[PDB]
């Protein structure tokens, strides 16, 4: 499951990435960001037998990656965070010595969804739509994002969950449902808060 | 350091079209020892991207016949021989012969399909959230097309979501929120609708 965390506009992030030592001796390791809605944006790399780095002069001064050989976990540090910089960011592997292999991707669900603003944190509140079509509101939170489960995965077909909206108030809200024609439970987890929820739907 | 426009950055396309989608690298990024180190990647929502294609031509494992690339010095393509619905996605080239390594700014793919109908729910506010001095009263539209719709409930106070297009009907589904303080405590026009429908 992937971080999240909110950082006040100017200060610093630092992320780390776990691998293997397999992935340590046999693949560069390098960073990658995803802003909301936008395109993936590479930030640098590291060959980790090496020791020697790369970057995006786009954050040559501004971001520092290293990578500790015992505890093979590998590390991003951007400094001066601007609103612009809330993005997912997340740890990504190319061979060293053989081709492309699709496993490049693999750490992109440790990443962790950084949110630049002033805001505090919040949990959400859930509340039940009653009756067809059945749901969770989730109301109230800082920051993304929220996971919904309904039935703890078992139930999956005909689920729609909504992208979040952020509320006059500057707070986030969305709604979970899903047809039906049996018990119906919400599960609603914000980490932020370490909010962990569970809606009986009735 | 090498710069890939990719073209188009996004389209629209029904089911069965062929999709054509371009980088272009700033310079030839041919690798001395002959490789050229260009992939191509597919992001669903919301997931992590997966390996299609790479060095250019190379289908990897288990991939579907319908993807291919092929291009020679700046000039690359990828294409999808005949669209299926569960290809909406965003797709993206990779470029990693020397550093800095760089993506593509991704074709973000919409599919076009028949006129649904959107069937819609109300719900009233919970009994919980009504202790708490808020009522949100929302409607759901659900799994329709084109994502264009009118819902009136008021004005200046509501909300609305709408979610990817689904990987298998290509529809959409939509959430208006009216919020009011408790209390205190819809309507929908749609091309699918030969009349609107009020709930």
């Amino acid at each position: 499951q992937s971080g999240a965390e909110v950082k006040k506009p100017g200060s610093s992030v630092k992320v780390s990435c776990k691998a293997s030592g397999y992935t340590f001796t046999n693949y560069y390791i390098y960073w990658v960001r995803q802003a909301p809605g936008q395109g993936l944006e590479w930030i640098g790399g590291i060959n980790p037998t090496s020791g020697g780095s790369n970057f995006n002069e786009k954050f040559k001064t501004r971001v520092t990656i290293t990578a500790d050989e015992s505890s093979t976990t590998a590390y991003m540090e951007l400094s001066s965070l601007r609103s612009e910089d809330t993005a997912f960011y997340f740890c990504t592997r190319q061979g060293l010595w053989f081709d492309s292999d699709g496993r490049g991707f693999d750490f992109w669900g440790q990443g962790t969804t950084v949110t630049v603003s002033s805001a505090s944190t919040k949990g959400p509140s859930v509340f039940p739509l009653a009756p067809a079509a059945l749901g969770c509101l989730v109301k109230d939170y800082f920051p993304e994002p929220v996971t919904v489960s309904w039935n703890s995965g078992a139930l999956t077909s005909g689920v729609h969950t909504f992208p979040a909206v952020l509320q006059s108030s500057g707070l986030y809200s969305l709604s979970s449902v899903v047809t039906v024609p049996q018990t119906y439970i919400c599960n609603v987890n914000h980490k932020p808060s370490n909010t962990k929820v569970d809606k009986k739907v009735p | 350091d090498i710069q890939m426009t990719q073209s188009p950055s996004s389209l629209s396309a029904s089911v069965g079209d062929r999709v054509t989608i371009t980088c272009r690298s700033s310079q030839n990024i041919v690798h001395s020892n002959g490789n050229t180190y260009l992939d191509w990647y597919q992001q669903t929502p919301g997931k992590a991207p997966k390996l299609l294609i790479y060095k250019v031509s190379n289908r990897f494992s288990g991939v579907p016949s319908r993807f291919s690339g092929s291009g020679s010095g700046t000039d690359f393509t990828f294409t999808i021989s005949s669209l299926q619905p569960e290809d909406i996605a965003t797709y993206y080239c990779f470029q990693y012969s020397h550093v800095p390594w760089t993506f593509g700014q991704g074709t973000k793919l919409q599919i076009t399909r028949e006129v649904a109908a959107p069937s819609v729910f109300i719900f009233p506010p919970s009994d919980e959230q009504l202790k708490s001095g808020t009522a949100s009263v929302v409607c759901l539209l659900n799994n329709f097309y084109p994502r264009e719709a009118k819902v009136q409930w008021q004005s200046g106070n509501s909300q609305e979501s709408v979610t990817e297009q689904d990987s298998k009907d290509s529809t959409y589904s939509l959430s208006s929120t009216l919020t009011l303080s408790k209390a205190d405590y819809c309507e929908v026009t749609h091309q699918g609708l030969s009349s609107p429908v009020t709930k």
